[PDB]
């Protein structure tokens, strides 16, 4: 954004709307970007991505829990 | 970051339209020192929009992955 | 706390492109337009044009004659300087000094010796008669190496010996605004660091300097525009008599650092070896004793007061001592050693400077012995250890130091004195019925490794504590 006002005053100087649009350009991009973010707090991110591995190797865990055994005698 | 954009674009855009009449009467700094104070903090932001654009695709890999996991153990 | 201001007034404002219209319709329908593009100067990001108006701007601040002529080549344009960079004559050199703080960031000093080329031109002369006194500069500059080479040619022996214990000192080069510096003092104490070898490679700022440059002065001397030696003795300068040469209104000063606490013989000494007064008014003389200590507690500045109030301390791994200096003593004439502190020192002609040099170096190590006493190492209400030192003033860069004896309960007056640069006599006055405590070549010898006192008198006690 600061390009933008850097613009604005280079062009103000040597003689606005464009800078605006542009800026209004970063505001939709921001918007696109806000879809990942605070959706989910980035702090609960961090707690349920070990919620994730816990999953993941409980699922394991099950899985030779039930291949390890010999139910044969 | 999403309040955290908007009020990174309020503060910049209303500093912004500040610095038009002081240029104007003219023809400060207080008003310009946060203006680099929050051109540093949002290039920040958008950063970590990314960070959060790669981190939340990353969780849909993962997702996918244990969507295939839980098949595969259905 | 003005973005709460700036996010509540813009709020209101907001219940934008007629401020754009507004703004343009005011502009179609000096100083200040350019003051806050100069604070917007260090905002700016750098660049072929940016750093153009940077050094523009600092040229607005050194006042320079501001003249751009391409995107690389920029030329100064004032009253007595000339230079390119990527008067009477061209640049002298374009000096490395020059260009690498013009390649970096190193843009303030860029500012400064620009100002030392005003310091080296800053006389009020007709500019005419500027260059001739910058002549005479230049005649004496020109005369200032012959001495070290002389010197050299005198002996080829180490840079120490040059700044310690020979003629001149050490030839700092002159550079645009830097200006022909000599060295004469270092001790040992000062000297090693964390031991620091003697190589030519120098910083030019370990120690302390006797700059040279001429300043116009209202009182009129004869300078030598020409060189004052044509001819020249084997290990011995010559100096010709001046004139060519005109009553040019300034004579050759010898500039410090820092105010030299120096007695009053010295400055008779002065006065009487270079012929111009060194005072040409009179401060009321105060003794040389307070002098030094203020010399010797403000090295390492705080800004918290010490206040030691006479007494002093020494927090020394190995002992613990208390000084007394005694200013004022009873002496037979009533009166102790007074002195005032100096930087300026003025000289006619080159043949003036080398032995203004020795007396200063007599003057300096005096007060960096006595300094050695004076500390911030406070130790307090210690029991043990903080034996009665009373040093006690005897002549001009001289003194006795009288004190509790160790062993018995008499005094040991320890007679001491400066006698050149750096040599130092050493006495031994004691009680009547008193043992061997040192010899005063083991004093000398100390005294000539580090010059100080209280490890002196550490080392005195150790000796003593041996014996």
């Amino acid at each position: 954004f600061l390009p933008l006002v850097h613009n604005i005053i280079k062009c103000m100087d040597k003689d606005q709307d464009l800078n605006a649009l542009k800026s209004k350009f970063q505001e939709m991009r921001k918007l696109i970007s806000t879809m990942p973010g605070i959706h989910l707090s980035p702090e609960q991110q961090q707690q349920q991505l070990q919620s994730l591995r816990e999953q993941v190797r409980t699922k394991n865990e099950l899985l030779q829990k039930y291949k390890s055994l010999c139910m044969f005698e | 970051t999403r309040e955290r954009l908007l009020s990174a674009l309020e503060d910049l855009e209303v500093l912004s339209r500040e610095l038009i009449e002081m240029l104007a009467i003219s023809r400060e700094n207080q008003v310009l020192e946060l203006l680099i104070h929050r051109d540093g903090e949002f290039q920040e932001l958008m950063k970590l929009a990314l960070n959060q654009g790669k981190i939340h695709h990353e969780m849909q890999v993962l997702e996918k992955e244990v969507e295939k996991r839980d098949s595969d153990i259905q | 706390l003005s973005k709460m201001s700036s996010l509540l007034e813009r709020l209101h404002a907001k219940f934008w492109s007629e401020t754009i219209k507004l703004v343009r319709q005011v502009m179609e329908k000096q100083h200040l337009v350019s003051c806050l593009e100069t604070l917007q100067k260090a905002l700016k990001v750098t660049s072929l044009p940016a750093m153009t108006d940077r050094l523009e701007s600092i040229a607005r601040q050194n006042g320079l004659g501001s003249h751009l002529s391409a995107s690389g080549t920029e030329c100064y344009i004032t009253s007595d300087m000339f230079y390119v960079e990527v008067h009477h004559g061209e640049n002298p050199v374009s000096c490395p000094e020059l260009v690498q703080q013009l390649r970096e960031k190193n843009f303030d000093e860029f500012s400064k010796h620009l100002k030392g080329l005003v310091n080296l031109y800053n006389l009020p002369g007709d500019n005419k008669l500027k260059t001739k006194m910058y002549l005479a500069l230049q005649s004496l500059e020109q005369d200032l190496s012959k001495m070290a080479i002389m010197y050299w040619k005198a002996t080829n022996a180490g840079p120490l010996d040059k700044i310690l214990h020979g003629s001149v000192g050490y030839l700092t080069p002159r550079s645009g605004g830097h200006l022909m510096n000599l060295k004469y003092y270092v001790s040992p104490s000062d000297l090693l660091d964390d031991i620091i070898l003697h190589e030519n490679n120098v910083s030019r700022s370990l120690g302390m300097n006797a700059s040279v440059t001429i300043e116009g002065t209202s009182a009129v001397y004869k300078l030598p525009i020409a060189p004052l030696i044509m001819g020249s003795h084997p290990v011995d300068n010559k100096w010709t008599p001046s004139f060519n040469s005109v009553d040019l209104p300034a004579c050759f000063f010898l500039k410090f650092p820092q105010p030299i606490p120096v007695s009053r013989a010295f400055v008779q000494k002065l006065q009487n070896c270079t012929g111009i007064p060194l005072f040409e008014t009179q401060p009321t003389y105060a003794p040389l004793y307070e002098l030094i200590t203020q010399f010797e507690l403000s090295k390492d500045p705080d800004p918290i007061p010490l206040n030691h109030n006479m007494r002093f301390y020494a927090a020394l791994p190995g002992q613990q001592h208390c000084y007394f200096l005694n200013k004022d003593a009873p002496l037979p004439d009533g009166r102790s050693l007074q002195g005032t502190l100096v930087s300026k020192i003025t000289f006619q002609h080159p043949g003036r400077v080398p032995l203004i040099l020795n007396l200063i170096r007599h003057q300096v190590a005096y007060n960096t012995l006595i300094g050695s006493c004076v500390k911030r190492t406070i130790l307090k209400e210690d029991s043990p250890g903080l034996l009665q030192f009373e040093v006690c003033p005897l002549s001009e860069s001289r003194f006795s130091v009288s004190f509790q004896h160790p062993v018995n309960d008499s005094l040991v007056c320890v007679v001491m004195d400066v006698q050149d640069s750096t040599h130092v006599s050493c006495k031994l006055y004691k009680g009547l019925s008193d043992a061997l405590i040192c010899t005063d070549d083991f004093i000398a010898k100390v005294v000539q490794r580090c010059m100080s006192i209280p490890v002196t008198m550490r080392a005195i006690r150790r000796k003593a504590e041996t014996i």
